This record gives structure tokens, sequence and C-alpha cells, in this order.
């Protein structure tokens, strides 16, 4: 009825406090695994050269 | 403003206390007497200095209501008392 | 030809932006639960078994 | 689980059926269990079979070493398969709880039978054979669930709370994975960032150096009777046991992959029988086979590779994480635009808090002025 | 070039482009009260992670897809010099073929 409850009442802002931090955490993680990808495709000249060698020029 | 009580300190000063860092810091530089952010905190000085903090009306922005569904968790089981029941 | 070979690639990042919207509803939820929380804290009327709750 | 009347009733009405299913049962596992006994004799490493001794470093007490007391039988397929295993397992559960039961009888005389009829009114610590169709057995299965969930999280926070108060990690990655570990059931760990935790533990506690408290909390949460508890090289021992047949079937499960040809209900036992997956969440076979695969990634290559597990500590903490659920929440956010303190309204303020208002209020700063003028100008005119 | 088309994945979850965009916007829309700006070197807040992750991966879907908008690309997508230039290239590219179109059909 008194002992238990104060202790408990005395642990509330520390346990709040790191469970703050933790969230923060993983918000900061998912950002920081998050980077553009740029994806690279055939150019087209080749294709264009590819094209001019099949006519016989 | 009200004369209810607040966020319970056990008479003790969050400026120099061993979880000081728990306690956020406003602009003046006195800790918050709870985990809670607050604007007009203060410390007296009798014997022994002690942090206080007075109820006042002040209005925050208020962020919409979520759906039950992203913050209720119907984790509850038969042995389970909550602390409103409790007291 | 292109949309065909891209395709995978675009379902998983689109399930992926699903799964990141869900993962931060929750967290709006709770900010929204510790603004009125503070509200209620600062007018004196928030104990602390609903806080605990 | 509560007892119940209806409870009572069920296991009252297969109370004989249950005992001779149970008899036949011990015939079993008997025969299952001499095959295994025989091999590790006759195959076991010398350490193991000679039962080496390992003592703490404090008070030098003897407990079993997870390197040296503990041997994965890499050949038992050929005498032994894996049902036969799980057969085993199961009937160990079993018999712990019924010897208990019958010791209190054996020990109370006839004043036993009303903590009798206590007993049987729950499926707690009943058998499974008391079960005679798939109902009943599903409602002890919930009970046993139940009696998981109740005890897991002590044991977690008590692992946690130790550490963390009395060491801190090494390095970053270390940091990451023990911060992972001890993550709620809602949220999927990965069994590579989470390994190194073990290594870390292993610096701090081994399953030599087990608590008895620790222990008891662990044994609560594996169904293990706890009453009475005794010497902590009893429960310790029923925990070796059953993880090293738990370890040795992985190993088949593994090399053989078992898990891939095993059918859904059976599936579920194995994951069940590992901590891995309550009923109660009524999982599919997906979700099933996703949690044994992270359990094998945990056990690590070099479990098939030696037959050494991580430290049976973070292994058990690590399992018991699926019954670690978010902490409950219920009730409409629009609770909490009520107030708390209405009751007292009715006092006002006395002088004091009028004072504390009116010092800490909006013109806190025109009262700090003012005070602060006055004061300077007692000093001066006092000087 | 490409190679093998990649083996087939299957969605858990269904879900339009469109629909996931306007629900981005309904969830960012409630938080602008809340939301405040600060300078590019000061700490970001949750509301900017979020919309900054959010944006990111929709425009980045966005320009994989096909939608080249570089006004907001620009913003949401750009984060390095490499990606700078990744994008200047895209920028003068889009812009050519356009012109080349159009010449070769007047
Ligand atoms: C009539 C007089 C009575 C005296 C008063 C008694 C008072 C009550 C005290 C308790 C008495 C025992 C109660 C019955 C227990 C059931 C039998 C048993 O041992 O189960 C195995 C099981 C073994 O446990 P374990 O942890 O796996 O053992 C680790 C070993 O490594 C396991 O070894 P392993 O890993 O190599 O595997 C072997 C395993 C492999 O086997 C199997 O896998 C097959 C299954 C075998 C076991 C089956 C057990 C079934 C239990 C249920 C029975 C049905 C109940 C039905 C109920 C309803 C009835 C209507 O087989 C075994 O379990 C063998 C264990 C060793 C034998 C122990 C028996 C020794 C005593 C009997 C001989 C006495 C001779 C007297 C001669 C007199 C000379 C002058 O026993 C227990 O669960 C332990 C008992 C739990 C309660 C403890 C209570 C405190 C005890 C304190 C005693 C202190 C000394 C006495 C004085 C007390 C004064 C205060
Ligand atoms: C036919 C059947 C088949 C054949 C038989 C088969 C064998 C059967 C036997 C084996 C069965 C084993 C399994 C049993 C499981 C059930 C155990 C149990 O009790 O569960 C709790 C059970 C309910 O269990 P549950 O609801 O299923 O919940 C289980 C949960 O899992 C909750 O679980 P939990 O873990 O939370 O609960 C555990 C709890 C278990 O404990 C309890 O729950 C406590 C139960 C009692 C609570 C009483 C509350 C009410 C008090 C009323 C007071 C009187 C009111 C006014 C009456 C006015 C009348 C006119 O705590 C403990 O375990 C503590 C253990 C303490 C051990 C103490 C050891 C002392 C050793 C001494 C020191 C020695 C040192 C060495 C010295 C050496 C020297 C040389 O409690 C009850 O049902 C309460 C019954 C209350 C009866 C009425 C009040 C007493 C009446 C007395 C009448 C006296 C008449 C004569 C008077 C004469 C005067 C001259
Ligand atoms: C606000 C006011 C309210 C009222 C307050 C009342 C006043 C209280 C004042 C003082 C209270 C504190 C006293 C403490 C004393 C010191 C305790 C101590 O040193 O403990 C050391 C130590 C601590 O216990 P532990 O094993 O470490 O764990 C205790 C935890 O509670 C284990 O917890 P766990 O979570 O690990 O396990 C949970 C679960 C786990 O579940 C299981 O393990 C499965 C189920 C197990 C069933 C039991 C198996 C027993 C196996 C054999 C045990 C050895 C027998 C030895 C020979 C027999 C000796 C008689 O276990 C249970 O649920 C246990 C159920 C037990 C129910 C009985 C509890 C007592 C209720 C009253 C009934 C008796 C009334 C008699 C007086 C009235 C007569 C008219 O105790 C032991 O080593 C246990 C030895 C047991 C020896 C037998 C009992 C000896 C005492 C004499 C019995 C007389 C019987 C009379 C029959 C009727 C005649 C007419
Ligand atoms: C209602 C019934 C009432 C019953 C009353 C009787 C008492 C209670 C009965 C039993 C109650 C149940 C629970 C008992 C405790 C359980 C302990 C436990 O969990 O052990 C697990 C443990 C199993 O674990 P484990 O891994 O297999 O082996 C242990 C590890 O080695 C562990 O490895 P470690 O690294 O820990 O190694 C250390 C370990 C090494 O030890 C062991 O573990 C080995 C087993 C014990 C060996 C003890 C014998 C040592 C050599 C004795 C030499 C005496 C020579 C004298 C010659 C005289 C010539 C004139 O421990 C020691 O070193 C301790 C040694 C003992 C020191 C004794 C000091 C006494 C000082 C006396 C002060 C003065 C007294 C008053 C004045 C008297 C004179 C005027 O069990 C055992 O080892 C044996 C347990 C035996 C239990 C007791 C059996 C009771 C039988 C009762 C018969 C009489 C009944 C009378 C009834 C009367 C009417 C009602
Ligand atoms: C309503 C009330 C009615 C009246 C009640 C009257 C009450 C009388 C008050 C006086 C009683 C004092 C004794 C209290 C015992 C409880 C202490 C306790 O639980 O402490 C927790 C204590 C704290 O543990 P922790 O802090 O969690 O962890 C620390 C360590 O890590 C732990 O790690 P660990 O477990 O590995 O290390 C411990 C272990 C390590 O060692 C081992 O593992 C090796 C085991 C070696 C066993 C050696 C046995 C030698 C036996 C020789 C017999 C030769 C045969 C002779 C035959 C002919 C003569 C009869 O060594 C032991 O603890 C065993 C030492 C020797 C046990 C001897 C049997 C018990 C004697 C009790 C009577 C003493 C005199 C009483 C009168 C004077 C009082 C001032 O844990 C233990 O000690 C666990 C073991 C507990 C076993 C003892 C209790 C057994 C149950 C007794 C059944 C009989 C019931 C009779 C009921 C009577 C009712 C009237
Ligand atoms: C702590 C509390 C204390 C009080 C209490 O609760 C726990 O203690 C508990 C202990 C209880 C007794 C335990 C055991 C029996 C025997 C049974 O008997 C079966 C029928 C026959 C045997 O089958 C009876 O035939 C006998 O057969 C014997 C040969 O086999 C002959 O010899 C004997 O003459 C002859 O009568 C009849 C019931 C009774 C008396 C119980 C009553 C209720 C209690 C007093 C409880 C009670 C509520
Ligand atoms: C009241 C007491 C109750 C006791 C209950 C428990 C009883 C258990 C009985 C088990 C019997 C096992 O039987 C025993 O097995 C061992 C191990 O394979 C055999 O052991 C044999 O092979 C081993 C291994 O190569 C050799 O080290 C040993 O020298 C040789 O005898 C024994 O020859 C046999 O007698």
């Amino acid at each position: 009825d008194i002992m238990v409850p104060s202790f408990v009442y005395n642990k509330l802002p520390v346990i709040h406090f790191l469970q703050e931090k933790r969230a923060e955490q993983k918000l900061r993680r998912v950002l920081d695994e998050t980077y553009t990808e740029w994806t690279e495709e055939l150019d087209q000249a080749h294709v264009t050269d590819a094209i001019t060698r099949s006519l016989n020029i | 403003v009200g004369n209810g009580p607040t966020f319970s300190t056990g008479g003790e000063c969050m400026n120099t206390c061993d979880i000081q860092n728990a306690f956020p810091m406003n602009d003046r530089g006195v800790r918050s007497s709870s985990p809670f952010q607050e604007p007009n905190t203060a410390i007296y000085d009798s014997y022994l200095a002690w942090t206080y903090f007075q109820p006042m009306d002040v209005h925050i922005e208020k962020l919409p209501a979520p759906e039950a569904k992203y913050y209720q968790r119907h984790t509850k089981k038969p042995w389970d008392v909550s602390s409103t029941e409790l007291t | 030809t292109l949309q065909q070979y891209r395709r995978a690639s675009q379902d998983k990042r689109l399930d992926d932006l699903v799964d990141l919207l869900e993962r931060f509803k929750p967290v709006l939820a709770r900010e929204a639960i510790m603004q009125r929380l503070t509200i209620k804290h600062l007018e004196g009327q928030l104990g602390v078994w609903r806080y605990m709750d | 689980m509560q007892g119940s009347w209806s409870v009572l009733k069920k296991n009252c009405s297969n109370f004989f059926p249950g005992l001779l299913a149970f008899a036949q049962q011990t015939q079993e596992a008997y025969g299952i269990w001499l095959r295994i006994y025989n091999r590790q004799q006759k195959y076991g490493p010398t350490d193991f079979v000679e039962q080496s001794e390992t003592f703490s470093p404090d008070y030098h007490k003897r407990f079993h070493s997870q390197d040296k007391n503990m041997w994965v039988d890499k050949e038992l397929c050929t005498e032994v398969s894996q049902k036969e295993v799980a057969r085993l397992m199961t009937y160990k559960l079993d018999m712990w709880r019924m010897a208990h039961c019958a010791g209190a009888l054996l020990a109370t005389g006839g004043y036993a039978i009303p903590f009798g009829l206590f007993w049987l009114a729950n499926d707690t610590w009943v058998p499974s054979s008391f079960n005679l169709t798939g109902e009943e057995l599903r409602a002890w299965r919930e009970a046993q669930d139940l009696y998981r969930y109740r005890s897991a999280p002590s044991y977690l926070t008590d692992t946690k709370w130790h550490f963390d108060f009395h060491a801190y990690p090494w390095n970053e990655t270390q940091e990451r994975a023990w911060d992972d570990l001890f993550e709620k059931n809602d949220v999927r760990r990965d069994p590579k960032v989470v390994r190194p935790a073990a290594e870390m533990y292993d610096g701090f506690i081994k399953f030599e150096l087990i608590r008895r408290k620790s222990l008891r909390h662990l044994c609560r949460s594996m169904n293990i009777p706890t009453f009475p508890m005794l010497a902590r090289l009893c429960n310790g021992t029923r925990v070796r046991d059953y993880w090293n047949l738990a370890w040795c079937e992985d190993y088949m499960v593994i090399t053989q992959r078992l898990h891939e040809s095993m059918t859904d209900e059976e599936l579920y036992d194995y994951a069940w029988r590992r901590y891995l997956a309550p009923y109660d969440k009524n999982l599919n076979r997906e979700q099933l086979m996703e949690r044994v695969e992270d359990y094998f990634e945990f056990l690590g290559p070099d479990f098939v590779a030696h037959g050494k597990a991580p430290n049976l500590v973070i292994l058990t903490n690590y399992v018991l994480g699926y019954y670690n659920d978010p902490a409950y929440l219920e009730g409409d956010i629009s609770e909490l635009d009520k107030n708390d303190y209405d009751h007292l309204a009715s006092w006002g303020k006395d002088a004091f808090l009028r004072r504390l208002e009116f010092e800490n209020g909006p013109l806190r700063d025109q009262v700090e002025a003012h005070t602060q003028r006055l004061l300077a100008e007692r000093a001066a005119i006092a000087k | 070039y490409k190679g093998e088309v990649p083996p087939h994945y299957t969605r858990k979850s269904s879900a339009t482009i469109e629909q996931v965009e306007k629900e981005i916007d309904a969830l960012l829309g409630g938080a602008e009260k809340l939301r405040k700006t600060s300078t590019d070197d000061q700490p970001m807040d949750k509301l900017t992670l979020m919309e900054r992750c959010l944006r990111h991966a929709l425009w980045s879907y966005h320009k994989e897809e096909g939608r080249y908008d570089f006004d907001q690309i620009g913003r949401w997508v750009v984060y390095t010099p490499e990606d700078e230039v990744k994008l200047a290239q895209l920028k003068r590219e889009v812009e050519a073929k356009e012109k080349l179109a159009a010449l070769r059909k007047r």
C-alpha cells in the first residue's frame, strides 16, 4: 500500500525519459537507412548504332 | 485555475537530483518537476531547496484524435488490474 | 518492356511505403496522447493513475 | 488461468482415462529415454558422461555447464526419430507435474483431497492426457499459454534490469542487439542483429551462474512446477534436460529439413514447445515458418557445425519474448477530456496556495522584479 | 542489357499509388499546425522526419514509374551532390528527348 507504490512512482520519470530516447532512436535509424537509388538504363545511342549497322550502312 | 495537485516530487530539487536529466529544462533554466514540459517551474529555498510547478491556463495546439486502432492494445488479462481500478 | 522489368521492385517499394505509413501512425497517436496528458497536467487535473494507464 | 467448475467436471470425468493414458505414455517414454540414455553413455564425450564439475568463481557452487554438461547427439536420428523426441519432451512436462502431485499425496496422506479439488478445477497443472477431445485440448493449451504470459515478463525484466543496472554493452552492435532483444512481440526481431547479445551476456552470466530467483521465473515460464523449488540444481537439471532434447531435435530437423515437410498442426506444436508460437495468436503456416527459421538462424551456423548453441539465458529470453505482449491500453481518447481532481474544487485555495499562484502565475515576472527591487533598496538602506 | 526479367513478387497488401499519396497527405495535413519550420542545420522534428521519409519514398516510386516531376523530385529526393548531378543529368535528358520528338514530328 505504501512502499512499493512510492518506488514505482520514483521510477516513472527515468523510464519515461529512456523510452522516449529509444523511440527517437528507432525513428533516427529509420531515416538513416533511406538513400535515393538512381538506376542506369542502356544508352539509346548504342541502339541507334545497332540500327545503323543492321541497315548495312 | 484549479487547486489540484500535480506530479509528485517528494520534496526534491530536480536541478540537483541524481536523475535530473530525466526532467526537461525550460528556457529559464529550471528543470521540470515532471516528465512533462513546464513553462513556469520555480525553485523555493527553505532549509532545503525544492522545485514547484504552478498550474495555469495555457493553450496547446491539440493534434486531432487518432483512430482507436493505432493506440488501443487489447492484451488485457484476467489478473490485470488498471491503476484507476486499483486507486 | 521497361515497365515489365521494373515491376517486382515497384511492388515491394509500394508495400514498404504502406508499412512505413502504418508504422508512423502509432507514433503520431502517442504524440497526441502525450499532448492531451500535458494539457491536463498543466491544469492540475491529472492523476498518476491516469498517466500510467 | 483461474479455476472453474466446468473444468473441474471435465477433469473429474476424464480422470481415470487420463491416468491410463499417462501410464501408457510412461511406458513408451521410458523406452525412448532408455534408447537415448544408452546412446549418450556410449557415444557421449568423457566430460558429459563423467558429469564434469563446474563451480562458480565467487561461492564455488556447482551447476551445469552449457559447453561440458550438454551434448547434442548429431547421430540420434538412427535410433530415435523426431516424433519420439517430441513425445518424450511432452511426457517429461506431464511427468514432472504428476510427480509433484503424487509427492504431495504421499506427504499429506488423505488431506490432499481438497487440494486435489483445487487442482482438477484448473488446467494449468493437469497432464495433457486428461483431454480426450479437441476442444478440451484447446482449452488446456490456452491455460498453458496464460501461465506463460503471466510468468515470462518477470523473467525478461529481471535479466534486463540486473544487467542494465550493473553493466553496459561494450560496442554499438552489442547495444543494438541488447536493445532489440527485449522488444515486444508485436515487432519482428532480426536474429542476426540480436545474436551478439549472447556473447555479451556470456561475459556477464553464463547458464552455470544463473541465480535461483531467475531460475524460478524461467521455470514458471516453461510450465515447470516450482514448489518445492529446493536447491537450484534440481530445476536447473530439468531445464538442461529439456533444452538438450530440444537441441537434439532441432539439429535433426535442420539437417533433414523436416519442418518443411512437417504438417501444420505438428509445426505449430514444434514451435510451441520452443516457446515461439502461442496458440491464441492464431498463426498461419507462413508466420510459424518465419518464427522457426528465425529460431534456427539465432542458433547460428556453429550449432550445426559443432552442436554449440548460444547462451541459454539469452536464448530463453529471446524465445520467451514472443509472450511479451504490448502493454494493454483500453478506452477512447475522449476519456482524456475529463478531470481527476474535481472533488477538491470545493476546498478552494488557502493563503499559501494563493501566494504560490500569485508569485508563479502569469504575473510572476512583475512580482519578481518588484521583490528584487524592494530587497535591493532595503539592502542599500541597511549599508 | 537488363538480363532476365526479375523474379515475380506477390504483393502482401493491395493499395494504389494514388490511395497511398492521399493517405500520406491526410496524415501530414492534421499536423500542419503542430509542424514548425527550423534552420537546415538545426535538429529536425518527428513531423519533418516522417514527411521527408514518406515524400522521398513516394517520389522515388514516381520517378521510377515515369512521372518525371522534377520540381518535387529536386526537393524530396536530393540529399547528395551525386544525387544533384544525377538529377541534372536526368533533367537534361528528358528535355532533350521532348525537343527531339517535337522537332521530328514537325
Ligand atoms: C511409502 C513411503 C513414502 C515416503 C515419504 C515420501 C514423501 C513425499 C516426498 C516425495 C516422494 C516421491 C513422490 C513420487 C515422485 C514420482 C517418482 C519420481 O521420482 O518421478 C521422477 C521425477 C524425476 O524428476 P527430474 O527432475 O526429472 O529428475 C532428474 C533426474 O536426473 C532424472 O534422472 P534421468 O534424467 O536419468 O531420467 C530418469 C527417468 C527416466 O524415466 C522416464 O523417463 C520414465 C518415467 C519414470 C518416472 C515416472 C514418474 C511418474 C510420476 C507420477 C506417478 C503417478 C501419480 C498418480 C496420482 C494419482 C493416483 C490416484 O526416470 C526417473 O524419473 C527416475 C528418477 C530416480 C528415481 C527416484 C525414486 C526414488 C525413490 C523410490 C525408491 C524407494 C525405495 C525404498 C527402499 C527402503 C529401504 C529401507 O521425480 C520428480 O518429479 C521429483 C519429485 C517432485 C516432488 C519433490 C518433493 C520434495 C521431495 C523431498 C524428498 C526428501 C527425502 C524424503 C523425506 C522427506 C521428508 C520431508
Ligand atoms: C480426488 C483428486 C485426485 C487425488 C489427489 C491428487 C493430488 C492432489 C494434491 C496435489 C495438488 C497440487 C496442485 C494444487 C493447486 C491449487 C493450490 C491452491 O490452493 O491454489 C489456490 C486456490 C485457488 O486457485 P486458483 O483459483 O485456481 O488460482 C490459481 C492461480 O494460478 C494462482 O496461482 P499462484 O501461483 O498465484 O498461487 C500460489 C499461492 C497458493 O496459495 C494460495 O493461494 C493461498 C490459499 C489460501 C488463501 C486463504 C484465503 C481466505 C482466508 C479465510 C480465513 C477465514 C475466514 C473466516 C472463516 C469463518 C468460518 C466460520 O501461493 C503459494 O503457492 C504459496 C505457498 C506457501 C507454502 C507454505 C509452506 C510453509 C512451510 C513451513 C516452514 C517449514 C520450514 C522448515 C522447518 C523444518 C524444521 C525441522 O485457493 C483457493 O481455492 C482458496 C481456498 C480457501 C478455502 C477456505 C479458507 C480456508 C478454510 C480452512 C478450513 C479449516 C478447517 C479445520 C479447522 C480446525 C480448527 C481447530
Ligand atoms: C492478512 C492476513 C491473512 C492470513 C495470513 C495467514 C497467516 C500467515 C502467517 C505466516 C505466513 C508465512 C509463513 C512462512 C513459513 C516459512 C516458509 C519457508 O521457510 O519456506 C521455505 C521454502 C519456500 O518454498 P519454495 O518451495 O521455495 O517456494 C515457495 C513458493 O510459494 C512457490 O511459489 P511458485 O510460484 O514457485 O509456485 C507456484 C505453484 C507451483 O505449482 C506447483 O509446483 C505444482 C503443485 C505443487 C503441489 C504441492 C507439491 C508438494 C510436494 C511435496 C512437498 C514436501 C512434503 C514434505 C513432507 C510433508 C510435511 C507435512 O505452487 C503452488 O501453487 C503451491 C500450492 C501450495 C498450497 C498450500 C499453501 C498453504 C495453504 C494452507 C494449507 C494448509 C493449512 C494447514 C493448517 C490448518 C490445519 C487445520 O519451502 C519449502 O522448501 C517447501 C517445503 C514444503 C514442505 C511441506 C509443508 C511443510 C509445512 C507443514 C504442512 C502442514 C500440513 C497440514 C495438513 C492438515 C493437517 C490438519
Ligand atoms: C517430517 C520430516 C522431517 C525431515 C527432517 C530431516 C531434514 C529435511 C529432510 C529433507 C527435506 C527436503 C529437502 C532437503 C534439502 C534439499 C537439498 C537439495 O536440493 O539438494 C539437491 C541435491 C541434488 O543435486 P546434485 O547435483 O545431484 O548433487 C548436489 C551437488 O553436489 C551440489 O554441488 P555443490 O558444489 O553445492 O557441493 C557442495 C555440497 C556437497 O554435498 C552434497 O551435495 C552431497 C550430499 C550431502 C552429503 C552430506 C554428508 C556429508 C558427510 C557426513 C559425515 C558425518 C560423519 C559423522 C560421524 C560421527 C561419528 C560419531 O554441499 C555441501 O558441501 C554441504 C555438506 C553438508 C554440510 C553439513 C553441515 C552441518 C553442520 C552441523 C552443525 C551442528 C548441528 C547440531 C549439533 C549436532 C551434534 C550434537 O541433493 C543431494 O545432493 C542430496 C539431497 C539429500 C536430501 C536430504 C534427504 C533427507 C532424508 C531424511 C532422512 C531422515 C528423516 C528424519 C525424520 C524425523 C521424523 C520426522
Ligand atoms: C506454522 C509454523 C509451524 C512451525 C514451523 C517451525 C519452523 C522452524 C524454524 C527453523 C527452520 C530453519 C530452516 C528454514 C529453511 C528454509 C530456508 C530457505 O528456504 O532459504 C531460502 C534460500 C535462499 O536462496 P536464494 O537466496 O534464492 O539463493 C541462494 C543460493 O544461490 C541458493 O543456491 P543453492 O540452492 O544451490 O544452495 C543451497 C544448497 C546448496 O547445497 C546443495 O545444493 C547440496 C545439498 C546438501 C544437502 C545436505 C543434507 C544433509 C542431510 C543429512 C541427513 C543424514 C541422515 C540422518 C538420518 C537419521 C537422523 C534423522 O544448500 C541448502 O540450502 C541445503 C542445506 C542443508 C539442508 C538440510 C535440510 C533442511 C534442514 C532444516 C532444519 C534446520 C534446523 C531447524 C531448527 C533450528 C532453527 C534455528 O534457498 C535455499 O536455501 C534453497 C534450498 C532450501 C531447502 C531447505 C528447505 C527444504 C524444505 C523442508 C521440508 C520439511 C518441512 C517440515 C515442516 C515443519 C513444520 C513444523
Ligand atoms: C528405486 C530406484 C529406481 C531407479 C530408476 C531408474 C533406473 C534406470 C535404469 C537404467 C539401466 C541402464 O542399463 C545400463 O546401461 C548402461 C549404459 O548404456 C550400460 O553400460 C554399459 O555401457 C557403457 C557405455 O559403453 C559402459 O561404460 C558400461 O561399462 C557398460 O556396463 C549398463 O551395462 C546397463 O546396465
